[PDB]
DNA sequence: ATCACAATCCCGGTGCCGAGGCCGCTCAATTGGTCGTAGACAGCTCTAGCACCGCTTAAACGCACGTACGGATTCCGTACGTGCGTTTAAGCGGTGCTAGAGCTGTCTACGACCAATTGAGCGGCCTCGGCACCGGGATTGTGAT
DNA sequence: ATCACAATCCCGGTGCCGAGGCCGCTCAATTGGTCGTAGACAGCTCTAGCACCGCTTAAACGCACGTACGGAATCCGTACGTGCGTTTAAGCGGTGCTAGAGCTGTCTACGACCAATTGAGCGGCCTCGGCACCGGGATTGTGAT
């Protein structure tokens, strides 16, 4: 499921940071990051929802998630 | 189930400062998120200040304090001005 | 009994006092809240959104816009130093960035 | 006619740049999302606000991350991004 | 004036960890800064927890989840073994 | 009455429950606090501060030092991945540094 | 007073940070920027002091400043 | 006898990474702190732990500094620490 | 430069859907009264912050000199960007099914609170052992030769 | 390489001062009882999450080709490091003075709390105007020539 992350999309994701030339090796080292980040912020919104004894991620567990990592998400209830 | 929120006062606010112009619903939620965000970095800066001191009371010190200490330059300033002048209002009825 | 005259009006606020009041007071922040805290913090939460509201309206206005959207909060934010530092680890949803390349990437 | 290399990577800058809309496909993002959260917990479900909030800030994370990464490569006085310079940054904002 | 510390305790867990080793003021006085940084962790992410779910209590569910959100990697798994172990004892008497 | 048992001595710990209790009470955390909170609570401080105790001596012993120094906890927590993502953003005063050189630097 | 800070302190503190070889520009860089930290800390440190009415500033006013600009400082009691 | 470049260099390395007293002179950094406090509220007085807590975080800050600094000059292929390494390390921390 | 030309931009001309206002009602804010205690204030006590002075070396400084490093220059192959034809699957709309979120009522065990008792934990004190340091000899890496 | 040699390290041999233990007492934790309500639990309702399918283009992909960028090699002057003699002032110890931190007692105004009243603020609904978008013409930068 990593590589729907196509290298288009990395691309795109670049130029909004101002990027002109990107290296082949940099798709493989982004698609690393990313899964990094995703994995730390579903862990604790996960966390967050076995709490509230749910079945189901919330916004709010997932904005709580953000919150605490110092990554505060305007725009979704908090 | 009724959940309260700020939008209400946001758009009373953006009429005095813009008569002619409205807001999304989008950005009517990121304002909501400002409000509850400003609001709980400046009451838990209070309730740290009342703990320090050994106070049981947060009272109107207790946030120009806070406000001193998390807003930046100038915006301090104004908003200091803002809260005094609503406490002098408010006490004056 | 007197008319029933709101706390907010009493300060000249459009913010609700008697709202900030009750947050305050089950908020877990201390024991007691003085009368006058609510009334100081309204004021502040309302003198940050008329600053924030007037720039994006201003933006919007750029953007031959009639209505404000994250676009307008967010280029609003990012292009004045103080907000930009009060809000410096926050995102705005569907906000964007502000157009900036770097002079050596110029043709 | 064909144009310079750069010249298309720069409008597309200037495009993205002045654009807010969500840069990875919804659908793929989703599927990584459910496959990451399979290994906290099993049989879960997510609002549909959820899975956009995740996208929202993954792509802000990137978006900061790359230019931060940029500056890294202008600073070896190279205009193209390596690993090196993604390493580089992370390092520094303590990532 | 009487000034209320973790030393007393940090010392009787230091014997029984290495009871041939002592401890230098500066040292003690980084583990009472210590101890207290990770109590107001917990806590203040316990009151949030229970804020967020609507409780008036914090329990040691609160606590467990707070542990697991703040303690990284075999720190959290750990740390709850205890904290387990303690309240199973605790209702034993 | 019956003799006064400590709430710490019943949960086998040498952490203070009862202090915790107050502390977790007088702390505006919540308005209510549980039985075994404090328990749980005062628990997981006194594994930690075993953890860094043990390595911290440890350190002392390497040093052929027979006391614990900032120095020594500064190791214990800096040698440790997650003591020291824990710590990340903690200075320990009188502590030093960590020894190392990068490689391109060395003749 | 900025100029105690002298040369041989700031190459002290670049050798405990794993320099081996500094420009000369760099002393009168490094001495700008601890003016940077030095006033945020001691500002916050002295607003502290004011809201308890005090002449002095207390280690626990600079400790507490510290703390909420994300620099904990462990050993000054807290 | 004459050592080469780079030696005692890194013979002072060695030895203050070893080390963990404070590097920068009491009387003058605590003159510096009193000259800048002037400027917030006059007639001040400092305890000593106060000025000693502030010298501590400022030594501690300073040495981070340096350590990303020296990484942004390695990743410049040079050994030499130049303002521009500060100026990236800050702005890639945020400062 | 001069001209093709390819991409963007600007502007009318329409669909459409969400901003925006209204309406009914209820639940949370206001009015009024009542009482307990948090805190301001005045006075006192004594801690520790400031000021200063006289030495005494360690550190800082200023300069001389050499060389290694930074940067400018040069060259060259290939890894990138750009373009195009072809495949893939995201997106959209539509439909159906159901887990589980959200809520309400009930009832009880648990937490707050208060009085009485008591023992851990605090400061104050005091004193030996760990350690800092001095000196001297061995160890060991660095550099000329 | 071989040897000087300069700096560090390792180890006894002592001063000394703070870790560490003890002692008296008090204040905060424990015991016991009492009562109100938070929350668990059971049941119900219906929202929205999931599954899926059939098209329909936009996006992705695979490749071809050219060139601009990355990196390696080259050279050279000067900005650094190292060393040494000279000056400066940090550090230490000692002494004296006093602001102000910290504490205690007192007393009152303010905040909590409770009952009664009431009006702002919520959802639900509904509907026009702002805006997204389509298309077409002008604008404008880019590149071969």
């Amino acid at each position: 499921n990593i590589q729907g992350i196509t290298k288009p999309a990395i691309r795109r994701l670049a130029r909004r940071g101002g990027v002109k030339r990107i290296s082949g090796l940099i798709y493989e080292e982004t698609r690393g990051v990313l899964k990094v980040f995703l994995e730390n912020v579903i862990r604790d919104a996960v966390t967050y929802t076995e709490h509230a004894k749910r079945k189901t991620v919330t916004a709010m567990d997932v904005v709580y998630a953000l919150k605490r990592q110092g990554r505060t998400l305007y725009g979704f209830g908090g | 189930s009724r959940k309260e929120s700020y939008s209400i006062y946001v758009y009373k606010v953006l009429k005095q400062v813009h008569p002619d112009t409205g807001i999304s619903s989008k950005a009517m939620g990121i304002m909501n998120s400002f409000v509850n965000d400003i609001f709980e970095r400046i009451a838990g800066e209070a309730s740290r200040l009342a703990h320090y001191n050994k106070r049981s009371t947060i009272t109107s010190r207790e946030i120009q304090t806070a406000v001193r200490l998390l807003l930046p330059g100038e915006l301090a300033k104004h908003a200091v001005s803002e809260g005094t002048k609503a406490v002098t209002k408010y006490t004056s009825a | 009994r007197a008319k029933a005259k709101t706390r907010s009006s009493r300060a000249g606020l459009q913010f609700p006092v008697g709202r900030v009041h009750r947050l305050l007071r089950k908020g877990n922040y201390s024991e007691r809240v003085g009368a006058g805290a609510p009334v100081y913090l309204a004021a502040v939460l309302e003198y940050l959104t008329a600053e924030i509201l007037e720039l994006a309206g201003n933006a919007a206005r750029d953007n031959k816009k009639t209505r404000i959207i994250p676009r307008h909060l967010q280029l609003a934010i990012r292009n004045d130093e103080e907000l930009n530092k009060l809000l410096g680890r926050v995102t705005i949803a569907q906000g964007g960035v502000l157009p900036n390349i770097q002079a050596v990437l110029l043709p | 006619h064909r144009y310079r290399p750069g010249t298309v990577a720069l409008r597309e800058i200037r495009r993205y740049q002045k654009s807010t809309e969500l840069l990875i496909r919804k659908l793929p993002f989703q599927r990584l999302v459910r496959e990451i959260a399979q290994d906290f917990k099993t049989d879960l479900r997510f609002q549909s606000s959820a899975v956009m909030a995740l996208q929202e800030a993954c792509e802000a994370y990137l978006v900061g991350l790359f230019e931060d990464t940029n500056l890294c490569a202008i600073h070896a006085k190279r205009v193209t991004i390596m690993p090196k310079d993604i390493q580089l940054a992370r390092r520094i904002r303590g990532e």
